[PDB]
């Protein structure tokens, strides 16, 4: 507690007066050093000691000294006080180095040859890539990106995991403009060394979660698959366990996303990351910030749709972990289902409380997959147009991923996909309308919209021009 | 009175620059009310605690309880039209209903939309008005990328992209309509050792524009050159492999007799003895070989592509 503050406090105030107060480099590096130890013992306790420490630091202006000593010319004092800052980084004194900070620590990455400065620098980078958009395209923008670049060219250990983590942190905080500097910086070709090699699983770890971020972008996608990187991911997420690496909520915001990818990897990726987070925060009393996030329902979503061991497996075991059961998957042969799978299907999606309502109707798949907005509105009582919307999207998302076989002859769902993977939706409508690919090179606007439905003008015109066009 | 108080909270809202953040959040850290929190720019992966936030900031916090009650996202949220906002959230006035969606449209102005647009369309409709990017998201929602704008119609945009106004129409139309119109190089590697060192030579020469495999005779039958890792202790396996049960010995054997290019790659391995390995393979040793500096990693990697084809 602040107890252990306290008792750190004149220590502090020793430390950061024989740092200052050193005019020697090696004086200066035993100061530096004192504060060193001083803060890994706090990291060790806990988090707010460390926290606190930096902010002592802070306001005794020892970060700007700090930085004095970064543009000192001794190797072993900038190294050593590299160590120091690439320790104290917290939140607050990123800003600072945002303001002043930077421009200097640049300086220091463009010339690398000493390993432990490197190192330190390559930390540091990494830091300061979390902080800020600006500070992303300030990095980005000058020489600090190719310093991370050459630093993973290079085989140190330590100096690997750091320059791993900041091209993720990068990744997760850069942008459009940010991500698109890296992918044309290669920055997947560069981190398939460290995704690949069998030295270090965290390394490897970190890695994948940088190619998943950047997997993420759908533009990004061309150039992350011709990396070949993301055929490491699954191969790796199957192999290690989240519960030796839970031994060894921003965040889990920029997580989230990459469960509501829609890409293998980096669902893999996220599933994995947030079983690990699940584990280690269930271990302590609180559990809230996972609902509050949302993160229940994006693994239910996972498990319900499923179509991949691994990523059943982690959101299965993410989800024990907390209170909530277990979602329970559902038979992808739609159009065969019956009242009970609807009322299943409806408890997984959210929508509990029209359950009575569908019952009573006696909602089946085939008047589940061929509803409508006034059967909704007056029929099954959504009244309001946003959850009529949001059902409607469950509703797409269910028809995407569907077994036609028994409906389908002419292996109509596959043209769908291949003019585009969210038309297979009207694929049920299509033959139910009794259309197969010969038939279609007959069809009208008003057919599609009035009997199968297709009611985007847009998805019309492709499909209709498709199928004149290519069918003959 | 002047309404500063406002203007500094969608300031540092919807701030891009540290400067300009600083000083807001300095002026209204003076003044008694609690600085603004800023908001994520990717809005379509936002959540509902996203949209609440949202709505406090720009003032609208009466709503708030009708968009939980809805459960409104960044999906919804960037597509709320007139008749959902008039019924379903209860915004009956239309001079509410148009601030609300003033204050959409500066959302969606400054929005992150890499998770769904494809062809950086964003960009493409920024450069004609920055006022255009509105738009984006109805229009990828729409399926629309930057080859498919060119068959789009009037009343497709009007009914599903919800591009209201003709004049922005007009000019998107017109403006579409008008400029819209086997490896190289196979690794064999030790797993424990030769790994890494396979992984830098992979994407050195991948970057150099050398397809490489990694990762079985098939492998070997589309390999345009062969490159053999010489790790400490490569052909630990290899030596007396009568059985040929490593795939080093497969992969090689089944190169010297296609006369693929085989360029050993010494790093830290001392060059093995012919008497020890099997006779087959006693010709690889012949074979020119390549140190690999740490230091100079280019460089090795250029003496590989003077002796590569
Ligand atoms: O601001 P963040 O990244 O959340 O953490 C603050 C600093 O703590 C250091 N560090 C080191 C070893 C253990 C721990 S707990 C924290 C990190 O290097 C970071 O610079």
């Amino acid at each position: 507690v602040q107890d252990a503050l306290e008792r750190a406090l004149p220590e502090l105030q020793q430390a950061l007066s024989a740092l200052k107060q050193a005019g020697g480099a090696r004086a200066v590096g035993a100061g530096l050093a004192e504060v060193f130890q001083l803060v890994e013992e706090a990291w060790l306790l806990g988090r707010e000691v460390a926290q606190g420490l930096c902010d002592a630091i802070r306001l005794d202006g020892g970060l700007d000294l700090l930085l004095r000593l970064l543009q000192a010319p001794e190797l072993e004092t900038r190294v050593q006080a590299a160590r120091l800052l690439e320790q104290i980084l917290v939140a607050e004194n990123r800003d600072r180095v945002a303001r002043i900070g930077l421009g200097v620590i640049l300086n220091l990455a463009k010339e690398r040859e000493p390993v432990e400065l490197a190192r330190s620098v390559a930390g540091i980078l990494e830091h300061m890539f979390k902080h800020s958009e600006e500070t992303c395209q300030r990095l980005v923008a000058a020489g600090g990106l190719d310093a991370v670049l050459y630093w993973c060219r290079r085989t140190d250990p330590a100096l690997l995991r750091h320059c791993a983590l900041a091209l993720g942190n990068c990744a997760l905080h850069g942008g459009q403009a940010v991500q698109r500097r890296m992918v044309e910086k290669r920055a997947a070709e560069w981190l398939f060394p460290l995704a690949f090699s069998k030295e270090d699983e965290l390394l490897r770890l970190h890695a994948c979660l940088a190619v998943a971020v950047l997997a993420t972008n759908k533009e990004v996608e061309r150039e992350v698959e011709r990396s070949g990187t993301l055929a490491l991911v699954e191969p790796l997420v199957a192999s290690l366990d989240p519960g030796r690496f839970a031994r060894c909520p921003d965040d889990l915001q920029r997580l989230v996303p990459l469960l509501d990818s829609n890409r293998l990897e980096a669902q893999c990726i996220g599933a994995f990351y947030l079983c690990a987070e699940a584990a280690i925060k269930s271990l302590q009393g609180k559990t809230k910030v996972f609902s509050d996030i949302g993160a229940i329902q994006s693994l239910k979503r996972l498990v319900s749709y499923s179509t991949n061991g691994t990523k059943s497996a982690l959101a299965k075991r993410a989800l024990r972990l907390l209170g909530e059961e277990v979602p329970r998957p559902i038979l992808p042969s739609v159009p065969s289902w019956k009242e009970a799978e609807v009322q299943t299907w409806l408890q997984q999606i959210g929508f509990s409380k029209y359950c009575e309502s569908f019952r009573e109707q006696q909602v089946d798949g085939d008047l589940l997959l061929r509803l409508t907005e006034e059967e909704l509105q007056t029929d099954l009582g959504m009244k309001s147009g946003i959850t009529r919307k949001r059902f409607f999207r469950e509703l797409t998302e269910l028809k995407t991923f569907a077994n036609y076989s028994t409906c389908d002859r002419s292996n109509l769902a596959d043209w769908l996909g291949s003019l585009d993977p969210r038309f297979r939706q009207y694929t049920y409508g299509l033959v139910s309308c009794g259309l197969d690919r010969s038939l279609l090179h007959r069809v009208s606007e008003q057919q599609l919209l009035e009997d199968c439905g297709i009611h985007l003008g847009v998805h019309r015109a492709r499909i209709l021009t498709a199928a004149r066009e290519m069918l003959h | 009175d002047i309404g500063a108080i406002q203007s500094l909270k969608r300031l540092v809202s919807y701030s891009t620059n540290g400067t300009k953040s600083a000083l807001a959040k300095r002026a209204l850290r003076l003044l008694g009310e609690e600085v603004p929190r800023p908001i994520l720019p990717s809005v379509p992966s936002w959540k509902e605690a996203e949209v609440q936030t949202w709505l406090q900031q720009i003032g609208f916090s009466k709503y708030c309880e009708s968009f939980r009650e809805q459960q409104v996202d960044g999906d919804l949220l960037l597509r709320l039209t007139e008749e959902e906002l008039q019924t379903d959230l209860g915004m009956k006035s239309g001079i509410t209903r148009k601030r609300f969606f003033r204050e959409l449209t500066e959302l969606k102005t400054f929005a992150n939309y890499s998770t769904c647009d494809r062809s950086n369309l964003a960009d493409w409709l920024g450069s004609l008005d920055p006022r255009f990017r509105q738009y984006t998201y109805g229009l990828v929602s729409c399926g629309l990328d930057r080859s498919l704008l060119h068959r789009v119609s009037e009343q497709q945009l009007l009914e599903d992209c919800g591009i209201h106004l003709g004049v922005h129409r007009a000019r998107i139309l017109t403006a579409a309509r008008e400029m819209l119109h086997t490896p190289d190089v196979f690794i064999s590697y030790r797993r424990n050792s030769g790994s890494q060192l396979a992984s830098l030579l992979k994407v050195h020469l991948q970057l150099h524009g050398f397809s490489v495999f990694i990762d079985l005779i098939q492998s070997v039958m589309g390999a345009r050159n062969f490159v053999l890792v010489l790790s400490p202790g490569a052909l630990d396996k290899c030596m007396q492999d009568h059985d040929c049960k490593d795939w080093v010995h497969k992969e090689i054997v089944t190169a010297l007799s296609c006369g693929k290019n085989i360029v050993p790659i010494i790093d830290g391995f001392e060059w093995p003895e012919p008497q020890v390995l099997p006779e087959d393979m006693q010709a690889v040793l012949t074979f020119n070989g390549i140190k690999w500096s740490h230091e100079y990693q280019e460089a090795t990697i250029e003496k590989i592509i003077r002796f590569l084809q």
